[PDB]
């Protein structure tokens, strides 16, 4: 999809294998913000998006938190607390064509600004001078879009397919995880558990705390877990720390 | 419409001015007066635009201006190649564009 | 930037003629496209202009008879001429307007207006008789 | 916690249906006995130009669709009239059926995720509302309308609360923190009973009324054309 | 990428012939190199293949008679043909296998396999008589 | 070895399928079936590889597939240039490569 109408399909309820993406070499830029591209296989996200688009000409590096320009301010703006990865690679041999695939729009001018992670397909005529023009491209009223131009003659101006994976790992019970083979759970022993990304060490016991059908884990006064609803059985286990003390 | 002198003439070395009188709607009101040069059998060529500016890649002797409803193309240092007709294209005043009658320059 | 034209020739009054202007190196939607004719041995008369999108603007001498169009897929500019008359005998040029930020005078930014004419087509003869 | 709750002792608009604003969330409760209440409609303009949520409780299964519907002037659902000519929509959903029987509902749109809470109880008193669904719709909703004969509509507001979780993990009580001076004390001390004393809850501060700008009125434009647009560098 | 061959010609049965395949733009060690022959007006028969290093693999019709070799310094591919027979009359092609990550597939990274044939040589006539 | 039909024929515009039956070792076991096109007097050209994919720079009408021990080259929209023989080269099954007998296509 063109950058002014970037696609996005929310990925969930599946096993995410970021190994098949991290080791591939065709990707030109693989930059991750808030996460490391080598530790994506051991994490569990509540929802992972995939914003795919094509950005040729300049602004190949404007897809990043805290950047300005004609693309990052009028087409696709990322937040400042962005958590995810930004993958890019020039697709000159798929999105070029023998003549010109003038098929990608980029939305010049827009109005005054654009909020993060917002999209707008409205093609209403933009007026920079006087107001009178209503849906008519007049003297000082331009059609807002303006298409892209693709040809080898233009490296710093050839299309770069971009896929912006945006992970949100605090919004819900973790539904998309990495390729980690589950093991049997053992109770009454100090173990280093891993409940879909919830890493930690402790001794798991049976509990009497009657979880409600929607609650998935209990929490302490601090940001430490007290009880967990174990997957694959929906059982409520208590996490007590295995004994310690001075000597 | 735009009225132009049907022809002007001069000798190499000096300067020549070219007039184009019109209404106060496009030339007198707006500021997008342009000038072109068309040799016989060739397509015209952008000589002046923005009615002050000149496109790069063009001899710097060319110069333009507009005083009210009248436009001016002040060519300086005429050479032998300058022999061609010149059309003054102002702004359009709501998308009905206009052109001058043409000034065929003759170099001595 | 290239502009090639085709479609003109001998035609009788009252008939129909459709002109073509294939544009390589740019699009019929990137910058304004305009048609301009020149009678044999005469001045230049602006025929019509289509903006980057949504404009069918013509001249009072060709209103209701000519319609300007384009094909984004083939990147060609078209000009239908219906009900031709003897005074339409001229060579027709398709002129691309000024691209946004022409020659980039680093003072003004991206305001499309830049109303002038960039490189032209070759021109095709239209003789109505 | 600081979340969008219904402020305590707020004016709820008892209706007896026209479109209603869904500015940042909407409370909804209605006591019926034969399911005369039949669903909802959510959207921005409802004129097929944009997507719009729509819930209709079919006989046994709920239906949640986000399609560019064309709603009639008075859409109703026992004959349905609005659910026609839906084109190129991106969400469908089916689940268990919803609904002297007071049925409450809370509708919140948080970061494109449509959150629905509910609690059907047999309106003085208190009852915690357990969450039902979390719909990833990602659409803009500004107004809403119920699909039909007596329901209430309260609007949520971003006002922090002091939720009292019972020994069984259920919310038993709550203190609307910004309701009255006494309740703000209950957030400072983090308790539902405060002892005799004088507690400093917050700080009064007169807010500014006007923003005045006093710049020099020298109207000369700086020669940034003489340092950028110069001929010889 | 270029592949030029030389060395073929008229030869008697039982003799010896060494073929050459000089490769410019790539190496005899970057990607797998393979020899393939085509009898006059007939199908294609894979002769042999040498991997990027340490492989002398041949076909059952040429085992013990042909040996494939290369010179890293001259970047040439060689094919010794000893004890030629009348059924070896064919034009011989040296075929470079697929470079790693050919056509830039982004799903499978750098696994060499990519078993196919990239651009070929011109071919040289081998007539055993 | 790999068996192919000695020749196939068709008219311009429609599609033609081309079969190649082999054992379960290379085609049925492995997934590196390829296809080539060789004009008389020219060296062959890679048409299909990976037995699903197609090399860039090639007409998109070409398409391939394999059902078990049988490979398939489904050419669509035959033109006049398609007249040539096509060889199906599967994987090798431990480095003894194989080729089909060849299918000389004839366009009407
Ligand atoms: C309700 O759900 C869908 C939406 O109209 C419909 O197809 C289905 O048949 C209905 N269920 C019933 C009538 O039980
Ligand atoms: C069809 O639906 C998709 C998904 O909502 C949308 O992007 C597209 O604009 C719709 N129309 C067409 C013609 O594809
Ligand atoms: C918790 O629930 C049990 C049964 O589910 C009940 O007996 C007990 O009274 C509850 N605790 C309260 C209400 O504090
Ligand atoms: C600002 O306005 C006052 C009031 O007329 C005037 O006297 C003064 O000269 C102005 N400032 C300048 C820099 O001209």
């Amino acid at each position: 999809a063109s950058v002014y109408a970037w696609n996005r399909k929310r990925i969930s309820n599946c096993v995410a294998d970021y190994s098949v993406l991290y080791n591939s070499a065709s990707f030109s830029t693989f930059k991750c913000y808030g996460v490391s591209p080598t530790k994506l296989n051991d994490l569990c996200f509540t929802n992972v998006y995939a914003d795919s688009f094509v950005i040729r000409g300049d602004e190949v590096r404007q897809i990043a938190p805290g950047q300005t320009g004609k693309i990052a301010d009028y087409n696709y703006k990322l937040p400042d607390d962005f958590t995810g990865c930004v993958i890019a690679w020039n697709s000159n041999n798929l999105d070029s064509k023998v003549g010109g695939n003038y098929n990608y729009l980029y939305r010049l001018f827009r109005k005054s600004n654009l909020k993060p992670f917002e999209r707008d397909i409205s093609t209403e005529i933009y007026q920079a001078g006087s107001t009178p023009c209503n849906g008519v491209e007049g003297f000082n009223c331009y059609f807002p879009l303006q298409s892209y131009g693709f040809q080898p003659t233009n490296v710093g101006y050839q299309p770069y397919r971009v896929v912006v994976l945006s992970f949100e790992l605090l919004h819900a019970p973790a539904t998309v995880c990495g390729p980690k083979k589950s093991t049997n759970l053992v109770k009454n022993k100090c173990v280093n558990f891993n409940f879909n990304g919830l890493t930690g060490t402790g001794v798991l016991t049976e509990s009497n705390k009657k979880f409600l059908p929607f609650q998935q884990f209990g929490r302490d006064i601090a940001d430490t877990t007290d009880a967990v609803r174990d997957p694959q059985t929906l059982e409520i286990l208590d996490i007590t720390p295995c004994s310690f003390g001075g000597v | 419409a735009l009225t132009q002198p049907a022809s002007v003439s001069g000798s190499p070395g000096q300067s020549i001015t070219i007039s184009c009188t019109g209404t106060s709607s496009d030339v007198g009101g707006y500021n997008y007066v342009s000038w072109y040069q068309q040799h016989p059998g060739k397509a015209p060529k952008l000589m002046i635009y923005d009615v002050s500016n000149r496109p790069s890649g063009v001899s710097n002797r060319f110069s333009g201006s507009k005083s009210g409803n009248t436009a001016s193309l002040t060519i300086s240092g005429l050479q032998a190649e300058d022999e061609a007709d010149y059309y003054c294209s102002s702004y359009t005043s709501s998308s009905t564009r206009v052109f001058g009658t043409g000034t065929k320059v003759t170099v001595l | 930037v290239q502009l090639v034209e085709s479609g003109g020739g001998l035609i009788q009054p009252g008939g129909s003629l459709r002109l073509s202007c294939a544009a390589s190196g740019f699009t019929v939607s990137n910058n304004y496209m305009s048609w301009v004719r020149q009678a044999p041995g005469k001045g230049l008369e602006w025929v019509s202009v289509i903006y980057s999108g949504g404009s069918t603007y013509y001249a009072d001498s060709v209103k209701g008879r000519f319609t300007i169009s384009r094909d984004k897929s083939k990147n060609t500019l078209y000009l239908q001429m219906n009900r031709l008359r003897a005074e339409d005998t001229a060579v027709y040029y398709c002129a691309r307007e000024g691209e946004v930020e022409g020659y980039n005078d680093f003072w003004s930014g991206y305001s499309r207006d830049r109303y002038y004419f960039d490189y032209w087509g070759q021109g095709t003869l239209v003789t109505v008789s | 916690t600081q979340d969008l709750f219904l402020p305590f002792f707020s004016n709820v608009t008892w209706f007896h249906n026209p479109v209603l604003p869904f500015n940042d969330g909407v409370y909804f409760a209605s006591t019926e006995k034969s399911n005369i209440i039949r669903g909802w409609i959510f959207g921005t303009t409802l004129d097929s130009k944009t997507q719009s949520l729509l819930i209709v409780n079919n006989a046994t299964n709920v239906v949640i669709k986000v399609c560019e519907f064309q709603f009639c002037n008075d859409p109703f659902l026992s004959e349905f009239r609005v659910y026609s000519s839906a084109n190129n929509c991106t969400f469908e959903y089916v689940s268990q059926p919803f609904l002297k029987n007071l049925r409450e509902f809370v509708f919140k749109n948080i970061d494109g995720y449509f959150k629905i809470y509910s609690k059907h109880t047999p309106p003085q008193g208190f009852s915690a509302l357990e969450p039902l669904v979390d719909l990833p719709i990602g659409i803009n909703i500004t107004r809403f309308q119920t699909l039909l004969a007596a329901y209430y509509v309260g609007y949520l507001q971003p006002r922090t609360f002091l939720l009292k979780y019972n020994e069984n993990g259920t919310i038993t009580d709550a203190v609307d923190c910004a309701l009255d001076p006494l309740s703000e004390t209950k957030c400072t001390l983090k308790s539902f009973t405060v002892e005799k004393g004088i507690y400093q809850t917050s700080n009064f501060r007169v807010q500014p009324t006007e923003s005045i700008v006093r710049f020099p009125n020298i109207t000369n434009l700086c020669p940034f054309g003489e340092v950028f647009n110069a001929t010889r560098f």
